């Protein structure tokens, strides 16, 4: 099938160069009317052309960001280069970067997008604690539990269930950056009050900004006292 | 260019449509579907052409300097974030979005309080979380209490994106102590308020009940 996919560094510094990479498949940039465009989107705000360039090798480039980009190709390596100058907090952002089809139709196939941030803070994997099931025991319908995915930086990290064997009833929620000015984030699952105690449930976490990868496993708490 | 409007809730079988106006005059016009946190799908290309894989329920028109998308029935899977692009003369721009929210029926909050690990307390720290699960509509007040002492400044809230399907929403409270000022007090209360209950619902735990 046709495919995009984003690569650069997930946090870059105020005033340096951003160097994306954009590797496609199930078509060639040497074919006649083929295009790669880049689109970004700051957290939060709507989406913004960046730039693009033809088969031909012809570039386009959005006048307000000219100055800063550079778009080449290497039809060979199957990969577009966006190279982006004098780095901003502003430019903070997800950028995608698309197929187009110059007379038919612009962006009919995206990356999943790759999140670049700008900042002075350093890189911080993420620390991974249980959110216990309050329940124990099985007939009482259904018990919450997650866990607690905190201090990290900078977005994004991924979290899974039992290596994503579970899915249903999960949600992951959007980080928040603490004051500490790291982001923390919870990811619950709703299960079967009969399963506790039997079925083991681990969340998978992934931080790829720092190559960090943490499973925890999650179980109803053993009490500390008079037994 | 200019989009409108920014945001809407309507209810399922709603028609809905969305304005895109240019200042200068425009050739074709493109829409985009964007789900949130992920990547934007081609819904319309040369003004009114569905693409392929588009339920004929959305369709494009216009001309000039104004276009439309219109979505003939809405339904709980249209959540998502509407983009017009103009590439048929520069400069290239994209809408400012139009966030398409979903009503439904009232649905009360799942409530579920849980005390921090022993493994993070190690760590200097306490976090306690509240969830609230699974509600609608989306304002919901959530107070933590200490020893029924009202918090103020320190907790966060993080709501979910409307789910896709049952058109609810979720959202965790989450409020950070040292270990010291956790050990300093016992109950640890989340008390909940929304439209679904006739009383405000309170979870809590006792420092040490396990």
């Amino acid at each position: 099938q046709v495919t995009l996919r984003e690569s650069g560094p997930a946090l870059v510094k105020p005033t340096q160069t951003l160097t994306l990479t954009c590797t496609f498949s199930g078509f060639s940039l040497s074919t006649s009317g083929m295009s790669v465009g880049w689109i970004r989107q700051p957290p939060g705000k709507a989406l913004e052309w960046l730039a693009d360039i033809w088969w031909d090798d012809k570039k386009d480039y959005n006048p307000s960001l000219k100055s800063r980009l550079t778009i080449s190709k290497d039809t060979s390596a199957n990969q577009v280069v966006l190279k982006v100058t004098n780095m901003d907090p502003a430019d903070t952002a997800t950028y995608y970067c698309a197929r187009s089809m110059i007379t038919n139709w612009y962006f009919d196939v995206w990356g999943a997008g790759t999140t670049v941030t700008v900042s002075s803070a350093s890189t911080k994997g993420p620390s991974v604690f249980p959110l216990a099931p309050s329940s124990a025991a099985a007939a009482g319908g259904t018990a919450a539990l997650g866990c607690l995915v905190k201090d990290y930086f900078p977005e994004p990290v991924t979290v899974s269930w039992n290596s994503g064997a579970l899915t249903s009833g999960v949600h992951t929620f959007p980080a928040v950056l603490q004051s500490s000015g790291l982001y923390s984030l919870s990811s619950v699952v709703t299960v079967p009050s009969s399963s506790l105690g039997t079925q083991t449930y681990i969340c998978n976490v992934n931080h790829k900004p720092s190559n960090t990868k943490v499973d925890k496993r999650v179980e109803p708490k053993s009490c500390d006292k008079t037994h | 260019m200019t989009q409108s409007p920014s945001t809407l809730s309507a209810s399922v079988g709603d028609r809905v449509t969305i304005t895109c106006k240019c200042q200068l005059s425009v050739g074709y016009m493109h829409w985009y579907q964007q789900k949130p946190g992920k990547a934007p799908k081609l819904l319309i290309y040369d003004t009114s052409k569905l693409a392929s894989g588009v339920p004929s329920r959305f369709s494009g028109s216009g001309s000039g300097t104004a276009f439309t998308l219109t979505i003939s029935s809405l339904q709980p899977d249209d959540f998502a974030t509407y983009y017009c692009f103009q590439g048929s003369g520069y400069p290239f721009t994209f809408g400012g979005g139009t966030k398409l929210e979903i009503k439904r029926t009232v649905a009360a909050p799942s409530v579920f309080i849980f005390p921090p690990s022993d493994e993070q307390l190690k760590s200097g720290t306490a976090s306690v979380v509240c969830l609230l699960n699974n509600f609608y509509p989306r304002e919901a007040k959530v107070q933590w209490k200490v020893d029924n002492a009202l918090q103020s400044g320190n907790s966060q809230e993080s709501v979910t994106e409307q789910d896709s399907k049952d058109s609810t929403y979720s959202l965790s409270s989450t409020l950070t102590l040292s270990k010291a000022d956790y050990e300093k007090h016992k109950v640890y209360a989340c008390e909940v308020t929304h439209q679904g209950l006739s009383s405000p619902v309170t979870k809590s735990f006792n420092r040490g009940e396990c």
